[PDB]
């Protein structure tokens, strides 16, 4: 149960707060490609 | 260390290792007088060697010497003339051994200015004419005692001599008949195994290591064999072990030894009058030795004390009068709730632990005892005191009398000479089984130790 | 040469465990019981 | 033991500054 | 001559460091050294549950000391400061266990400069800072028995006994509450302590029986296992793993305080019926629920 | 240039502490200006996601809901006795919170990508420069005074707060007298910490907690400002080395401990965390229980009341150790020597059994090798937010404990080694 | 003969040895037989209980539990009597937990001989077998010991995390294990090992030599030295001072770190095989008595009895099915 | 085709068929 209009956004919602942290994995992902300079 | 001054001398490791078997027989001969000491010879029913912390007593009896001087045997009798070999000239024997070895000891060390392609060998050849000899002369009676031999309920252990059992019934644990062809076969083997390395054939810490291995593995199976119990341990030189009290086995052949006896002609009081009181002796957990501690010390006697005798065998009905059994305890419980079981398996009466409701307390479900047989024959008890007295007394199996002010016995139960002994040599193999490594690796590695 | 042969065989095997269970077949080959077979009814 | 809640007031309070002034003169 | 007392107090001369932290350190040592030592000895029964049922922890009221303990503030305390002073009486302040709660208000403090200690020494020897991080494990630790974990439950009753089978007591009883042995905090804890002793063992054997060369103590290790070799990282390590996985089991006491506790797998694998098939964690859970019935006083949802 | 191992001397592993230089001041800023969005990222997306599975029926601690109680808590669309009124206010915050995060992220990445590498004129930094990073110190006081005011202008005037003590349950009103009275406000702050004290965490009531913002507000307003237009003093300049890593430090032992007293606050009050939004305390839920078995049985005069050791009527058994609990279902049954007895006879109104009933199923008196909750085990929110920031709490600790000694280390030029 | 010998003593990835082909097989099918009865052999018919991923469970309760009471203890070999060769009723009895228990012995053999076999080719002490002889004689005390001085194997510790955790639990409330002298010297060996990991390896951490001038010391031109890698005598220095005593000698303190976790599981190992024999520690019949004999009296040993008391009786309903114990609810312990 | 070959095919042959197989217990409906 959320706003009516916004139903549609919904699974977009369920990964909102995991997106954090893929940006900590993203900084090991960057690291990894420039060979842990 | 500090011993690693006799490794550039042979006669002064003769010279320590007799000092070691001067040591040996010396406490043998002394322990033995100590037990002999605190023996009471008077009860082998209901103060036998095992409730007595008797260590070496059993190993002496087991084979062959079973008489004292003063006349008494533990069997069970009392002759005038005992025969020459008894406990005492077996101690004297070995304190005797152990002053010459004192002497030989102190000439070796002293005079050792006096060869291994044949040293071993001749070693071999010397335990396998022993082997062979102890097997085929003392163990078979030929020109031996024999070996102690009982029924397996233990009530008529005797000394007789044993014929060599050479088949696959030979390696029947319980089978005397095996350990005397046990001993003819591999004493000609070694002997066999002795000459060939004699005739067809470096470090002393490799052969210090590979003698600890025998040692350790054979700690082990020494134990093994005292816990589980075979024909080399009988019960009435080590008590019962704590699988017959597990799977119920002496209450499995007293209530075979009555019903039998009630199918014959007689009654239930006459067929446990029938029951000897060392059968049900057996067949009472406070002679498990699983039920000690590591810090309770001494003799079983120390513990529940000197059984006086047994009350008869408790039968327990509620007041339908349908026949009740206390569920016994197990070696694991050092208390157990105490419940009372019909035929069919349903709970009938107990005694709860607070007392809150019972439903089915003692008081409520109107539980009698009566016994047959033994002290109580005959007598029936109504009263819950009395009942409840008797229901703790039967989970520990058949009920018996303890005086315990004649050891000054505490209550707490002691484990026997056979959980004493199984208990050391497993102690005894683990540190064996370091030993064993230290030496194994210092031998190995005598360049990189040194 | 190398990677052709388990693009074939590691799939395979993984299939293959993943019948065993999917067609009840590991529950008859080690005894185990099925959901509807631990209280005989 | 009123006198002792003063006595250890004071304790407290004289150890703790010999901490205080120990770090505030600095090295 | 404040500063010759600075110049003494900061001194690496003396046969132990004092520093700034131990001059906050002796005191408190010396009042919790002095109490529990007294307390051990002599203090009379504490009503550790607040209902006038008082348990004896001292040695001269008939415990040795395997089975003596400083016994925790009573229930009726709660959380409440308990000073020496706010007592009615002395006996009255005995009873409530008042000594615990002056124990460890002083012992944990005294912990704390301690660590402070190691860190101020370190910094005027020129070491690397880094042994007082490694020492925070053990006081964490420490502290979350006997501090977080009576704050949350709300009670100093329910911290850690001050002996031998307290601990024990207080071991089983955390069992039966809380789960500790399926919480994965404490499964870090037992790795830690267990590869702790592994890896002291291990880096004991290996660098002794090569005493005479780490080129064959590498050609040993590294034929022993696939072929650190750094001896920097393998020490980085040796501190880390014990130190990381205690700091875990800190926390996880910590939480649990708050009763957010170990995993219950009860009833968690059902049949096609829908009967609870038991697994080992439902039988952990019966031997944890035996503790839990002798441990209640009234529990409220059993018969 | 200082962009690897070879140039910085630091391990990827440590590669943030390659913006500890001033050369590269510009990608510090963006660092943080881009740490910040994720903070408000996750902030907005937590709040969507618990608004997104929210259900009507149970009240908002029965739903692994923290985000949404603390917008309740601002009485922002909420009505009499914490009910929700309507979803929208609370997804207004919430997106609200993701386009700050746009901003905040591309900022972030504006800086550590495209801006320059350090800053110059009035942003450029030194961390050894005393005046300037104490500048920066006065700018940022001054901008959590100026919304410590505004959060207490906020309770004061635009729709005011939920307050639980509000008679009948509780309802949002505006906090129209504050305690500017300094020796109320004061007073938190040498109250100890212990027992039936509960140093700032005993507060427990919106005047005070409004009253005491004002009084941070104003205080961080006049700080902010003294640090702007004075530079350090000679006193502080030997206290500690004045360095980046020095200044990290400070602030993680100074974070450590608020995570501690913020762990603090959501176990023990009851106030700032009214239970109808986080679930009860721990010490209000076992009065809850010890209450309705008052109610029920009679429907120290029982076998539920006896006397603290201050001799008042407690709750009795393993609740008393609970006695300085205070909850706004229990406080009117409470005469002045502690619970009052023609008060439990006919004084209870229906919602405070009501509100009772709710909180008892939540007290861990009880048993945990079957179940202890509700419907199964039931870990409350409180129990997880406490959890969570005596964890980070901890940590920061030791994060303290490690850049303060190598703050000092690097300082007097020792953290690399020692001369042989 | 010394064709093989040549083959299995040879420079590749893993050493192979005389002791590898004791140690390989062994420890693989220890390891295999793990996986197998963890994945997909139930416990029902030994424990009544469900054990395996299979059934439902996670890593945390799955396990390979020890075989039924009534299987004693046989070796259940797969030929044997008690199975006939039906590999479903070998799995159903128990038989892949003496499979598992008598190959993780040979391969804990394999494994100490392959120490001492790569210390004589390198050539070096072999203290580290040594130090391993103390895991082995744990298990051989725990796993092997224990049950054959037991009524069957089924007493044993099975091979899971709860398996071991309801192992731990038996001990206290049917042993009293934890006021066991050698399980305290035991505890004493694994905490002071975990100390002595921690302080040592934080000791050479921080009185590193400066060599190089990266702010990471993970490369100063000393981590190949070895220990020289540290200042003994700044390391000394530090103890001496913050402690009152310091490990002087490198030789020592390494004997040390062998030694007090080593000596300690030794210890808890002959705890174990006491209690074989069911040969636990310390009544304190003074206390017994006393509380006993005045209600006013209650120590911590007399709790710690209530606590095993409750735990025997709740237990052991669940934990021992074949002896089907029945205790009404009157019977049982508690508080209340 | 000496251990190398062996030891790789001995512990991922079994390793990845009872992934398969743990892959295909989490979709059991009981
Ligand atoms: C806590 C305890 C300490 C740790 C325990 C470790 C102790 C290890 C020893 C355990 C002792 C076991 C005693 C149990 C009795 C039942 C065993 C049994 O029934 O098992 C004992 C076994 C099997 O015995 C079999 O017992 C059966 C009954 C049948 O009679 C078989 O014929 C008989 O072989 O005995 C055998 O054969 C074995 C004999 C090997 C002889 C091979 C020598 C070579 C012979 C050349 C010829
Ligand atoms: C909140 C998370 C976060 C944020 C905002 C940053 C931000 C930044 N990092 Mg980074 N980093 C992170 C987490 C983060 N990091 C983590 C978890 C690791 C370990 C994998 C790293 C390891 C790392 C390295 C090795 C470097 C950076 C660097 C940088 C800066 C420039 C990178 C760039 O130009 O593109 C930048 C401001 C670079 C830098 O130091 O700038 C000079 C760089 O050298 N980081
Ligand atoms: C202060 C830190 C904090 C706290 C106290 C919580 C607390 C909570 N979270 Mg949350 N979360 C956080 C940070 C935090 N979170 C962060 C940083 C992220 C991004 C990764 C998330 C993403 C997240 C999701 C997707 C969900 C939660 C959920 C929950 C609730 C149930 C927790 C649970 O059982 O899962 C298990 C705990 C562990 C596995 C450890 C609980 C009240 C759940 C919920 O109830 O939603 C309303 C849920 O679905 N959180
Ligand atoms: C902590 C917050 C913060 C701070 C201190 C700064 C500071 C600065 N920004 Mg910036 N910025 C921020 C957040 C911040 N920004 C966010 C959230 C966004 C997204 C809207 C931006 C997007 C931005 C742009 C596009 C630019 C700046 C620029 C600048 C510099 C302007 C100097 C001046 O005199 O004015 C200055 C260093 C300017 C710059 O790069 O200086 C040369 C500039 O071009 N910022
Ligand atoms: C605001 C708080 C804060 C800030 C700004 C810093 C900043 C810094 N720290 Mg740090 N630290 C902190 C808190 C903080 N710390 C706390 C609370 C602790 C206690 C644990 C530490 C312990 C610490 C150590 C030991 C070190 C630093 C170091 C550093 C410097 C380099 C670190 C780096 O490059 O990133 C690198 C980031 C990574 C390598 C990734 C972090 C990996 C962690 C362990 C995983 C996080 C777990 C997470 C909760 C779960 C993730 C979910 C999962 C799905 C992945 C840098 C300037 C280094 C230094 O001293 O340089 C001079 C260094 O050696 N810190
Ligand atoms: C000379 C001589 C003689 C005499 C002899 C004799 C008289 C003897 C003896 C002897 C003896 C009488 C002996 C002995 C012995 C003993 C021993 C040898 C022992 C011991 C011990 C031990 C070994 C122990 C130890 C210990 C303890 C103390 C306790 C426990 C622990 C331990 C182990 C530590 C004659 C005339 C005949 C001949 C000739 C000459
Ligand atoms: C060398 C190999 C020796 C082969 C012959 C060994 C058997 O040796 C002989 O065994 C018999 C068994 O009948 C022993 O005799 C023993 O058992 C017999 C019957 O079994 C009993 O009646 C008797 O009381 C007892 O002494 C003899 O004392 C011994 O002389
Ligand atoms: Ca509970
Ligand atoms: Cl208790
Ligand atoms: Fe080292």
């Amino acid at each position: 149960e959320l706003p009516e209009a916004y139903r549609a956004f919904g699974p977009l919602i369920d990964v909102l707060p995991i997106l954090p942290i893929f940006f900590l994995l993203l900084a090991f992902v960057w690291q990894a490609s420039v060979g842990f300079r | 260390r500090v011993h690693t001054s006799v490794l550039n001398d042979p006669g002064r490791l003769i010279a320590v290792h007799i000092m070691h078997n001067a040591l040996c027989a010396g406490f043998a001969g002394s322990m033995l007088l100590f037990e002999l000491a605190l023996f009471d010879p008077s009860d082998p029913v209901l103060n036998p060697m095992w409730r007595q912390g008797c260590f070496l007593m059993p190993f002496v009896s087991r084979l062959g010497v079973v008489n004292s001087w003063q006349g008494w045997s533990v069997t069970g009798e009392t002759f005038t003339n005992p025969g020459f070999w008894t406990f005492e000239t077996v101690a004297i024997a070995h304190i005797i051994f152990s002053g010459l070895s004192f002497l030989a000891a102190c000439w070796h060390w002293v005079y050792w200015d006096v060869d291994l392609p044949k040293v071993f060998g001749i070693h071999l050849t010397l335990a396998g004419i022993l082997c062979f000899g102890f097997g085929a002369f003392h163990l078979t009676g030929l020109f031996g005692p024999g070996m102690w031999v009982s029924d397996p309920l233990g009530l008529t252990g005797h000394i007789q001599g044993v014929a060599p059992e050479w088949g696959a019934a030979g390696f029947d644990p319980h089978n005397p008949g095996g350990v005397v062809a046990h001993h003819i076969a591999l004493g000609i083997v070694a002997i066999i195994g002795g000459l060939f390395h004699i005739f067809v054939r470096g470090n002393i810490e490799g052969t210090l290591a590979s003698g600890l291995a025998v040692f350790f593995s054979g700690a082990f199976i020494a134990a093994g064999t005292m816990w589980y119990g075979t024909a080399t341990t009988p019960i009435e030189l080590w008590g019962p072990t704590r699988y017959q009290w597990d799977q119920g086995f002496f209450q499995q052949a007293i209530s075979r030894q009555v019903k039998a006896s009630i199918s014959d002609g007689k009654s239930p009081s006459e067929a446990w009058s029938e029951i000897p009181t060392k059968l049900a002796f057996y067949d009472y957990i406070g002679n498990s030795p699983a039920k000690g501690g590591l810090f309770r010390v001494g003799r079983m006697v120390d513990g529940d004390g000197l059984p006086t005798g047994w009350l008869g065998h408790p039968v327990f009905k509620d007041g339908e009068g349908r026949e009740l059994t206390v569920r016994r305890m197990p070696n694991f419980f050092e208390n157990f709730p105490v419940v009372l079981f019909d035929q069919d398996g349903i709970v009938r009466a107990d005694i709860p632990f607070r007392q809150a409701e019972s439903k089915y307390g003692i008081e409520q479900t109107g539980v009698t005892v009566s016994f047959y047989g033994g002290e109580l024959d005959g007598q029936t008890f109504s009263d819950p005191k009395d009942v409840k007295k008797y229901a703790r007394r039967a989970q520990l199996g058949e009920p018996f009398e303890f005086d315990r002010s004649v050891y000054d016995s505490d209550g707490l139960f002691r484990t026997s000479n056979r959980g004493f002994f199984a208990f050391f040599h497993v102690i005894f193999g683990l540190l064996w089984f370091f030993g064993h490594i230290w030496h194994g690796l210092r031998a190995l590695f005598q360049d990189v130790f040194s | 040469r190398y990677w052709i042969i388990h693009s074939i065989t590691i799939p395979a095997l993984f299939i293959a465990g993943w019948l065993f269970v999917s067609t009840g077949l590991a529950y008859d080959a080690f005894g185990t019981p099925r959901p509807n077979e631990y209280y005989p009814s | 033991m009123v006198t002792l809640k003063i006595v250890v007031y004071l304790t407290v309070s004289f150890f703790v500054g010999l901490f205080i002034f120990g770090f505030l003169s600095g090295d | 001559t404040w500063d010759r007392f600075c110049n003494w107090v900061t001194s690496t001369e003396n046969r132990l460091y004092i520093g700034w932290f131990g001059v906050l350190m002796l005191p408190l040592l010396g009042v919790s050294i002095t109490v529990f030592v007294t307390a051990f000895i002599a203090a009379p029964p504490v009503d550790i549950d607040g209902i006038r049922e008082p348990l004896s922890g001292s040695l001269l009221y008939g415990n040795n000391i395997i089975t003596a303990a400083v016994v925790p503030t009573s229930n009726a305390i709660g959380l409440h400061f308990y000073p020496i002073w706010e007592a009615a009486t002395l006996d009255e302040w005995l009873y409530n266990g008042g000594p615990y709660q002056m124990i460890a208000f002083h012992y944990i403090p005294a912990l704390l400069c301690y660590l402070g200690r190691e860190w101020e020494l370190s910094y005027r020897l020129g070491m690397r800072p880094w042994i007082c991080i490694a020492y925070s494990a053990p006081v964490a630790a420490t502290i979350s028995v006997f501090l977080i974990y009576p704050i949350g439950q709300g009670s100093f009753s329910d911290g850690l006994p001050m002996g031998i089978s307290g601990t024990f007591n207080f071991m089983f009883v955390f069992q039966a509450e809380h789960n500790i042995l399926m919480h994965p905090f404490h499964m870090l804890g037992v790795a830690g302590v267990l590869g702790g002793s592994l890896f002291c063992a291990m880096h004991g054997s290996l660098v002794t029986s090569s005493l005479v060369n780490i080129l064959a103590a590498h050609g040993y290790f590294g034929r022993l296992i696939f072929q650190f070799n750094n001896s920097r990282q393998l020490h980085f390590f040796l501190a880390a793993w014990p130190v990381v996985c205690i700091w875990f089991v800190a926390l996880g006491i910590s939480t649990m305080a708050f009763n957010l506790n170990g995993f219950n797998f009860n009833h968690s694998v059902l049949d096609s019926q829908g009967r609870v098939l038991p697994s080992w964690a439902d039988v952990v859970n019966r031997a944890s629920l035996g503790f839990e019935v002798m441990h209640e006083r009234n529990a409220h949802n059993f018969p | 240039p200082g962009y690897d191992e070879a140039t910085s001397g630091y391990a990827w592993w440590a590669g943030n502490a390659r913006l500890i230089t001033p050369e590269l001041t510009g990608r510090f800023l963006g660092a943080h200006v881009a740490h910040a969005g994720l903070v408000a990222l996750w902030a907005g997306g937590m709040l969507l996601f618990e608004v997104s599975h929210f259900n009507l029926s149970k009240p908002m601690y029965e739903q692994g809901c923290i985000l949404m109680p603390h917008i309740a808590t601002l009485g922002i669309g909420v009505g009499q006795s914490g009910e929700i009124t309507s979803m929208f206010p609370f997804f207004a915050i919430g997106v609200a919170h993701l386009i700050g995060s746009a901003v905040l992220g591309i900022g972030g990445m504006y800086h550590a990508i495209k801006g320059p590498e350090k800053l110059y004129g009035f942003f450029q930094f030194d961390w050894t420069d005393r005046a300037k990073v104490a500048q920066i110190l006065g700018f940022h006081i001054a901008i959590l005074g100026i919304f410590a005011l505004l959060f207490a202008a906020k309770a004061m005037y635009w729709g005011g707060l939920y307050d639980p003590w509000a008679p009948g349950g509780g309802d949002v009103r505006l906090v129209t007298n504050p305690t500017l009275d300094p020796r109320i406000i004061f007073g938190y702050l040498i109250k100890r910490p212990t027992g039936g004290e509960g140093w700032i965490v005993s507060v427990n009531n919106l005047e005070d907690i409004i009253g005491g913002h004002i009084w941070i507000g104003c205080i961080l307003i006049a700080g902010g400002i003294w640090h702007i237009l004075v530079p350090p003093l000679r006193w502080t300049y030997n206290l500690f080395p004045w360095t980046g890593e020095t200044y990290l430090s400070q602030s993680l032992g100074n974070v450590a401990g608020q995570a501690f007293i913020a762990a603090a606050f959501i176990w023990f009050n009851n106030t700032a965390y009214p239970s109808v939004f986080y679930g009860p305390t721990v010490p209000e839920s076992s009065q809850a229980q010890s209450f309705v078995f008052l109610m029920r049985d009679q429907g120290g005069l029982g076998k539920y009341l006896q006397r603290s050791p201050t001799g008042e009527i407690i709750f009795g058994g393993e609740t008393m150790r609970f006695w300085d609990a205070r909850a706004p279902w229990l406080e009117p049954l409470r005469g002045k020597n502690g619970l009052d007895l023609d008060k439990l006879q006919h004084d209870v109104q229906p919602w405070q059994l009501r509100r009772a009933a709710e909180y008892m199923t939540h007290s861990p008196i009880g048993s945990l090798n079957s179940v202890a909750g509700l419907a199964f085990n039931y870990v409350s929110p409180r129990t997880w937010l406490a959890s969570a920031h005596f964890i980070f709490g901890f940590f920061f600790l030791v994060g303290h404990l490690w850049h303060a000694g190598r703050a000092r280390a690097a300082a007097a030029g020792f953290e690399t080694g020692l001369d042989r | 003969i010394k064709q093989l010998d040549d083959w299995l003593k040879r420079d590749r990835f893993v050493f192979i040895g005389w002791s590898g082909l004791l140690l390989f097989p062994c420890s693989f099918l220890a390891i295999g037989a793990w996986f197998t009865g963890t994945t997909f052999v139930t416990s029902w018919y030994t424990h009544g209980l469900v054990s395996s991923y299979l059934e439902g469970c996670n890593f945390l309760t799955v396990a390979v539990s020890t075989p039924a009471e009534s299987m004693g203890h046989s070796l259940l070999l797969l030929w044997g009597p008690e199975a006939s060769g039906d590999f479903v009723r070998w799995c159903q009895i128990g038989g892949l937990w003496t499979f598992t228990a008598l190959h993780g012995v040979f391969g804990l053999i394999g494994f100490m001989l392959r120490q001492i076999e790569i210390a004589r080719l390198v050539g070096i002490r072999p203290y580290n077998a040594i130090a391993f002889s103390a895991p082995i004689a744990v298990y051989c005390a725990t796993f092997l010991i224990y049950p054959l001085g037991q009524s069957s194997w089924f007493f044993g510790p099975g091979f899971g995390v709860s398996a071991i955790f309801r192992f731990l639990l038996f001990f206290q409330g049917f042993h009293n294990y934890t006021l066991n002298p050698f399980h305290m010297m035991g505890v004493t060996g694994v905490l002071g090992g975990a100390l002595l990991c921690a302080i040592h390896g934080a000791t050479v951490q921080n009185t590193l030599f400066r060599d190089n001038q990266s702010k990471n010391t993970f490369k100063g031109f000393s981590t190949d030295q070895g220990e020289e890698t540290y200042s003994m005598v700044t390391a000394n220095r530090f103890w001496s001072q913050i402690f009152g005593i310091a490990f002087s000698n490198k030789r020592w303190l390494h004997f040390f770190m062998l030694f007090v976790p080593v000596t300690g599981l030794w210890m808890s190992a002959i705890g174990m095989a006491g209690l074989a024999f069911n040969l636990r520690a310390y009544d304190f019949v003074s206390q017994e008595i006393r509380a006993a004999e005045d209600p006013e009296f209650e120590t911590f040993y007399t709790k710690n009895i209530l606590l095993n008391e409750g735990l025997r009786a709740w237990l052991s309903e669940m934990d021992q099915p074949a002896k089907k114990f029945v205790f009404p609810d009157e019977v049982l312990p508690r508080g209340f | 085709f000496t251990i190398r070959w062996l030891a790789i095919h001995a512990l991922a042959i079994p390793s990845v068929f009872f992934l398969g197989s743990i892959a295909a217990m989490q979709f059991i409906q009981r």
